[PDB]
């Protein structure tokens, strides 16, 4: 039927917020609508750079952005340039100054976001859905997920009539709320419509939680 | 006493005495303006107005504590300018 969002559920449990500050009524809706549109900004200018997670906290009258991605190096540029002019206009959106820090993902494939992403570009740069979905359980596994599945949903291949397909190795417990299960999702606008791919990847379970 | 010399002090004056007795018979906190503290744990760091207690006889100062620069309310009493 319809699944709860793995996150979602598991938020305060065994994962974190992506969003952590707080505020009164006068300014919540400010601040979201803030945090949106540099989130928005610098996905779409670090689109490019294998970017996994923007953690947006708003520390008394300033924003500190952490970008968790795969590939400092090109986010930060040549002795911190690229930084400096991510955070000058940060600034900008935000109003308040803005300081920007990046953290590296390590291992990218174990990064639900990063494997959507790379099966997504896979899919508009034509390849077959099959290899690239299967190509990337693989690398999971091999890299040491405890368990992996993949999605891939909508006119595959360019057929007349969209279909659902999905694999899975391992063991991804859904129900089981202590579960760590990293879950993402990534559109890709091909020449013949959306194809959606949703990935789970469970990476073993949290018994004193820790939110 | 004060006088032209020591050996003959002088008096003051007919009107002076008059008006020494005359005087002993008879400030806004603009905002954004950046004060000190007069008393309190609080007493004398560098303050910036942030707001205004106006009709309360009340201030309101933010000031640089733990990072989290707080809104700080104060006394009126507590304004250096
Ligand atoms: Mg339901």
């Amino acid at each position: 039927g319809q699944k709860v969002h793995p996150n979602g559920i598991r938020l305060g449990i065994v994962k974190p917020w992506n969003s952590t500050w707080f505020a009164n009524t006068k300014e919540f809706a400010d601040n979201l609508d803030s945090d949106f549109k540099v989130r928005q900004y610098l996905t779409k200018e670090l689109a490019k750079a294998s970017v996994s997670r923007i953690v947006i906290e708003r520390p008394a009258k300033s924003i500190r952005v952490t970008i968790h991605t795969a590939r400092p190096g090109i986010v930060i540029g040549k002795k911190g340039e690229d930084v400096e002019k991510l955070r000058k206009v940060v600034a900008d959106i935000a109003g308040v100054p803005a300081q920007i820090n990046i953290a590296e993902v390590r291992k990218p494939e174990l990064d639900a976001k990063l494997v959507a992403d790379s099966i997504t570009s896979q899919l508009e740069r034509r390849v077959m859905f099959r290899r690239a979905m299967k190509r990337t359980v693989q690398n999971a596994m091999r890299l040491g997920a405890k368990g992996i599945k993949v999605e891939v949903s909508g006119r595959l291949g360019g057929a007349e009539i969209a279909r659902t397909e999905w694999y899975r190795e391992g063991r991804v417990p859904l129900h089981t709320l202590r579960a760590d299960i990293d879950y993402n999702t990534s559109e890709a606008h091909t020449t013949y419509g959306v194809i959606g791919v949703k990935v789970w990847i469970f990476k073993g379970e949290i018994l004193g939680g820790m939110a | 006493f004060i006088g032209g010399t020591s050996d003959r002090p002088a008096p003051i004056s007919d009107k002076e005495v008059d008006a020494i007795m005359n005087r002993l018979q008879q400030t806004l906190f603009e905002p954004g303006e950046m004060v000190r503290v007069n008393d309190g744990p609080f007493a004398d760091f560098n303050g910036v107005v942030e707001e205004v207690d106006y009709e309360k006889s009340r201030l309101k100062v933010s000031v640089s504590i733990f990072g989290r620069a707080t809104p700080v309310e104060l006394d009126f009493s507590q304004v250096e300018k």
